[PDB]
């Protein structure tokens, strides 16, 4: 009910514009769940096998947990309230009922309201006490055949007949459900555990390699969870801090129980006389007219919204309080909030609420709340430095291994270590094709397929490593300024440091679920693998290593090592503050079809600040000129596109072009570019990459990508719409319209073919 | 001339001065208008807003029961409670002279109010009897009660980011409300900054100019959250109180203005209090103050003209629009022809509209008197 | 809605996107603007050896988002993995 919502809010104390139908949001408190589902949540207390004095019941605990991906409650919603009894156990404090609510919209679950009630008193009715706990995900790593042989020696362990994937040398996941019935508060009358034994392939394929089934009565402990609890470890669990970060501030948050619980009772459904009438509560041996359990919860929980998530409720994905203090009306209450951990990109927030006079605990519990809006961007070539991410290497057992697996790869296949190249940057390095594993290496050097087609139309398929044959004992890499400076190495190395670094953050639960990620030049590949498991790390480095290779062989150079082209960055601001993006474009595209050479804005980095052009050396000389003229010439492109029509400024430019052009052919000696007004050339580039030049070898790199990437490995759910490519300035989408924006910018024959069939994809 | 909400959260302190100092004179209408409210507060639409209660006499008797400054400043309590203080002043003036409400009412030439004050101003122009006074007194008070009440429910207070909250506080501004003040800065510019801000905002949360209190004094409304966004820009433009500029060309200096939020609980004189207007009218159709019952001219809020120049319509309808929609062009509606003395009965001592207008009219020869308090800190006001 | 379909689509879109990235200018402004303007990110985290994309995104914060951030009351925080290492991992002393 659109109204019932605003009634609840205005009753507990919540104030978020997310509830009041202004601004950008109109949702309903997740607190409303126990108002909506109040039926199924309460019903199950009544059955005959749970015979308690419902008058002496108290609300004991209650937590919500919003299904991953599900949007909060909105007003125009229709919710189906499903519940069942997860456990009824009789503690000494009384008797306990655990109810698990499941609100569903459109048939899909949206949030699970779990609650606990206490029939306070003495109970020996153990006949109907029981529990269905979801036992913790365990990770059992099998190393010795003796390890295996014991995992198989277990009766409760049941191997599947899917396939004989030798469990040896791999690890297993034991997500187990189990059901227990008590007799003594100590002795388990009868226990049963079942569940699924998972395995992850090298392709991230999850398989039920086996299944668990244990059962027994008159048990003292769970023999299955125990076995796991020693031979294995827990999984998907909290990463707490050494130093709990106060969020609350040292100014304790203050709440007051209102007088007259009626207000809540109305908007809630809990008319329970306990909270409202004098005589009813008095009969139940209460301190009298006890403020509503769930009201305290709701009130403090609002602070958790306002203070943790900063009023964007979508963030607050989990909340769970134990009420352990009875709050009368008008009681002053203190709330402390503390960032004390992380899980799957979500801040854990310890919540403590106390009686301002007694400091007695009213509420205690934690809330899993999403981080502010985050965006992960991965840097590209140029920022590489010697020994990068090596410190983090020694310190992080995780990143430690990322590097190792990559190195292990490189060494055994290409015959060198990138870790070495990184640590001590060699001005040269040479690989050797020794014995058995020696020859197998050169094979990979020989099997490097370069591709350049003749100006008649025959696809010359050439070697990348020309001089490497079946008579070669060694190949030698050389760079004048260290091999960590030439890309075949520069790239896999940069990729590596980044993957590792990120994988560490992930290790500590810092990586946010719903965030975006983008990479620059190289950085796109790392960024991809970083958040989406687009491919194994050995694939990644191979991929990238090839990229660097092709990128270097693309251009033609001569005997002196003299390269044909070069790149240069241009700051349009330094010309005239009237100089725009389209302005520098006009300058270039004109020089393009006038002097016929190859020139092109390859980098669009900062609005009116940083751009980069590639192309012929003379093309960079004439574009340097034109701008050096216009800066000292003092122009105004806005005023001059009205005072002269379009073909007037156009033909006026073609003037300056030929002048500037022929003066460059006067220093015809391969050309030698220098720093201009805003035109500062980037030292150390041979190839005009990110231009229509590399269109050549786009074909071979694709077929290579197809070798290194496998569809199966891909969760489109990770790229979903959260990944920003470098050709589409907009979020990766799988829509029929995207493939068109791609095809427009690219001309992919694979895309045309897949756009023509589009119906086929339904 | 009658004041209103304008940086005074010590309004209830003024009531104590009254009750304390002039017990005989006022004790009567205090008690009655008190019980009037106590009843209006029980009405089901209202109890929501007065959880801390609306028992004025209690707070007066036992100081410890007096609610938080936050509570009293809220519209639903601020409005009517304030009117009572403006009444008690006019009442105390007449009574101390040994006059009737019609005696002083005759010896003025024109009355106006500042937003919420225009109600007590029009209603004070009704009374001639002490019986006729108490009538218009319960009229104004209960009117204010419903204006503030229903206004609050139209656009209620929303919670803000605790960060941007302390921010606005430390940066010299106040706790964020829907009512922003911009002194020392010309409308020309103020609108340009309002323009840029409204540029990036959705139409829902735009920003209007609530009142024009002088050529360099204004007020601005809109959601507090977007009013903040104006302050962000403003801070980037104005200069620190430190910067010495005695060595900088004048046309090139940085303008030194004073922006700051105001203790006002709701977006008045803005498209935001739309739904509230209708509701209010239906609470007040019972009472009818026609254009005729105005002895002395009552000058409109938005335009300087009278309310007597009407065919005796219920005044309620015009009053309510002037407050919940109409841009108080105060400087024009207060350009009293050939005035020589102007008297402030409005709320708050040297804070009342007396000074605020005294400046508007310093040179001309208009003098000002604050009936609100017997002495104070200002030299330019008797 | 066919998972197996969505795969091969995302797949060849990915494969293609990467393939042609070679000979296709890098539109890092338009990309930065999707991050700052569309998704209005509060925390921009840079991962690598230097704060190159970091200051690159600080420059876009000045030359474009000046009054936008002021009006929208957008809080922004640019972190590199190097320089701003501690704030990434939420490591503070009491």
């Amino acid at each position: 009910n659109a109204q019932a919502v605003a009634d609840f809010v205005h009753a507990v104390g919540n104030t978020g514009e997310a509830f009041v139908d202004r601004g950008k949001d109109f949702f309903a408190p997740m607190d409303f769940a126990i108002v909506v589902g109040w039926k199924a949540i309460t019903k199950p207390i009544f059955p005959r096998k749970i015979d308690g004095d419902l008058l002496k019941l108290v609300h004991l605990s209650n937590g919500y947990r919003m299904v991953p991906g599900a949007e909060p409650l909105k007003v125009g919603d229709v919710l189906d309230t499903t519940a069942q009894i997860n456990a009824v156990i009789n503690q000494d404090s009384g008797k306990m009922v655990e109810v698990c609510g499941t609100l569903k919209r459109d048939g899909k679950p949206v949030m699970y309201v779990t609650s606990q009630f206490l029939y306070r008193g003495v109970y020996t009715d153990y006949e109907n006490t029981f529990q269905r706990k979801d036992e913790v995900p365990m990770q059992l790593h099998i190393a010795t055949p003796q390890d295996l042989a014991v995992l198989r020696s277990k009766e409760w362990f049941k191997l599947d007949d899917q396939h004989d994937i030798e469990l040896l040398g791999q690890t297993l996941v034991f997500r187990l459900q189990s059901l227990v019935r008590f007799k003594n508060k100590n002795v388990y009358s009868s226990v049963q555990t079942i569940g699924q034994v998972l395995l992850e392939l090298p392709t991230k394929e999850i398989i039920q390699v086996a299944s668990v089934d244990y059962e027994a009565g008159e048990s003292h402990g769970n023999p299955v969870i125990d076995y796991l609890q020693r031979h294995g470890s827990s999984i998907e669990q909290p990463v707490n801090f050494e130093n709990p970060i106060p969020l609350s501030g040292k100014t304790p948050l203050e709440l007051r129980a209102p007088a007259s619980n009626e207000n809540y009772a109305r908007v809630s459904g809990d008319y329970n006389p306990i909270h409202v009438s004098r005589v009813f509560s008095s009969y139940a041996n209460l301190p009298g007219t006890i403020t509503h359990g769930m009201y305290t919860s709701a009130a403090v929980r609002s602070l958790v919204e306002t203070w943790a998530a900063e009023n964007n409720i979508g963030r607050v994905r989990s909340y769970h309080v134990n009420m352990v203090g009875m709050v009368l009306p008008n009681d002053a209450i203190t709330v402390k909030l503390e960032h004390v951990g992380m899980i799957a990109g979500r801040k854990i927030i310890k919540v403590d609420a106390r009686n301002k006079d007694t400091d007695e605990s009213v509420l205690q519990g934690e809330a899993e709340v999403e981080q502010p809006v985050t965006a992960y961007v991965f840097t590209g070539q140029g920022s590489q430095e010697q020994g990068m991410g090596m410190d983090l290497y020694a310190t992080s057992p995780v990143a430690k291994e990322v590097w190792d697996r990559a190195d292990k790869h490189f060494r055994e296949n290409y015959g060198f270590s990138i870790i070495d190249i990184v640590k001590n940057n060699p001005k040269e390095l040479t690989v050797h094709f020794g014995g058995p594993r020696g020859k197998i290496i050169r094979q990979n050097y020989m099997s490097m397929t370069f591709e350049t087609v003749n100006a008649d139309g025959s696809i010359k398929t050439e070697k990348i490593f020309k001089e490497v044959d079946e008579n070669s004992t060694s190949y030698t890499y050389r760079s004048p300024s260290g091999l960590l400076s030439a890309t075949q190495f520069t790239q896999p190395a940069l990729t590596l440091m980044e993957k590792a670094s990120f994988e560490d953050m992930r290790s500590k639960g810092l990586v946010q679920r719903d965030s975006t990620f983008a990479g620059h030049s190289l950085g796109e590949y790392s960024a991809l693998v970083a958040l989406a498991d687009v491919m194994p790390i050995e694939s990644l480095v191979s991929v990238v290593f090839y990229r660097g290779l092709t990128m270097q062989v693309a251009v033609e150079r001569d005997e002196q090592g003299r390269s044909n082209y070069a790149m240069c960055a241009v700051n349009p601001s330094r010309i005239s503050p009237t100089f725009t993006e389209q302005a520098l474009q006009y300058v270039v595209e004109n020089i393009a079809e006038v002097t016929g050479w190859l020139l092109e804005i390859v980098n669009y980095n900062v609005a009116n600040m940083q751009y980069v052009a590639a192309g012929d050396l003379r093309a960079l000389d004439t574009l340097a000129n034109v701008l050096n003229i216009l800066k000292m010439q003092k122009i105004d492109i806005q005023a001059l596109m009205q005072s002269m029509s379009l073909e007037d400024v156009r033909a006026h430019l073609v003037e300056i072009i030929q002048e500037c052009r022929k003066q460059t052919e006067a220093k015809p000696q391969p050309v030698q570019l220098e720093r201009g007004f805003a035109t500062i050339p980037l030292r150390g580039i041979d190839v005009p990459f990110h231009s229509t030049f590399l269109r050549s070898g786009v074909k071979p790199f694709r077929s290579f990508l197809l070798k290194k990437i496998n569809k199966t490995t891909i969760d489109p759910s990770k790229l979903i719409g959260k990944y920003i490519p470098n050709v589409t300035a907009k979020p990766f989408e799988i829509s029929k319209e995207y493939f068109e924006e791609v095809h427009r910018l690219t001309g992919s024959p694979k895309i045309a073919n897949i756009l023509a069939n589009w119906d086929k994809y339904e | 001339i009658f004041g209103g909400q304008g940086n005074i959260e010590e309004y209830f302190d003024e009531l104590r001065e009254i009750y304390t100092t002039y017990p005989s004179f006022v004790e009567d209408l205090i008690t009655s208008i008190a019980e009037l409210l106590q009843s209006l507060a029980r009405e089901w639409d209202a109890v929501k807003q007065y959880p801390k209660g609306l028992d004025i006499l209690q707070w007066l008797h036992n100081p410890e029961s007096q609610p938080d400054t936050d509570y009293l400043v809220s519209a639903p309590v601020s409005f009517p409670l304030i009117g009572l203080v403006q009444l008690a002043h006019y009442m105390i003036t007449c009574k101390t002279l040994g006059r009737e409400p019609g005696e002083l009412l005759e010896r003025f030439s024109g009355t106006t109010g500042h937003s919420q004050g225009i109600v007590v101003a029009a209603a004070i122009a009704t009374a001639r009897t002490w019986d006729e006074f108490a009538t218009a007194a319960k009229r104004a008070v209960e009117l204010l009660f419903w204006i503030g009440l229903r206004s609050q429910q139209a656009y209620p207070r929303t919670s803000l980011a605790p960060s941007t909250l302390q921010d606005s506080v430390e940066n010299g501004e106040g706790t964020p409300t829907p009512m922003l003040s911009i002194r020392d800065l010309t409308r020309s510019a103020v609108q340009e900054h309002i323009d840029a801000t409204n540029q990036h905002l959705p139409e829902d949360r735009h920003i209007g100019i609530s009142l024009v209190n002088s050529a360099r004094n204004f007020v601005v409304t809109g959601p507090p959250i977007s009013l903040y966004g104006l302050n962000l820009r403003l801070r980037k433009v104005k200069a620190p109180t430190g910067l010495d500029q005695n060595r900088i060309p004048f046309t090139q200096r940085k303008a030194r203005f004073v922006n700051r939020f105001l203790p006002i609980t709701a977006p008045f004189h803005s498209p935001y209090l739309a739904g509230a207007h209708a509701h209010i009218l239906g609470d007040v159709d019972d009472m009818k103050i026609p254009a005729s019952s105005l002895v002395i001219p009552v000058y409109d809020t938005k335009t300087g003209q009278d309310l007597r120049e009407l065919g005796d319509e219920d005044i309620i309808p015009e009053l309510v629009r002037m407050i919940t929609y109409d841009p108080v062009n105060w400087e024009t509606a207060t350009v009293f022809p050939d005035a020589t003395h102007i008297v402030d009965f409005g709320p708050g001592g040297v804070s009342g509209i007396g000074v605020l207008t005294n400046r508007n009219k310093d040179g001309t020869g208009v003098r000002v008197i604050l009936a609100g308090a017997i002495d104070g800190t200002n030299t330019e006001v008797g | 809605m066919r998972p197996e379909v969505e795969q091969e689509l995302a797949y060849t879109l990915l494969v293609e996107l990467l393939a042609y990235q070679f000979a296709m200018p890098v539109r890092w402004i338009e990309t930065q603007d999707v991050i700052l303007a569309e998704k209005r990110t509060e925390r921009i985290v840079e991962i690598g050896p230097s704060d190159t994309l970091g200051g690159m995104a600080r420059r876009t914060l000045q030359s474009k988002y000046e009054a936008y951030d002021a009006a929208t009351s957008v809080q922004r925080q640019i972190l590199c993995y190097c320089k701003d290492a501690k704030e990434i991992y939420y490591d503070v002393e009491p």
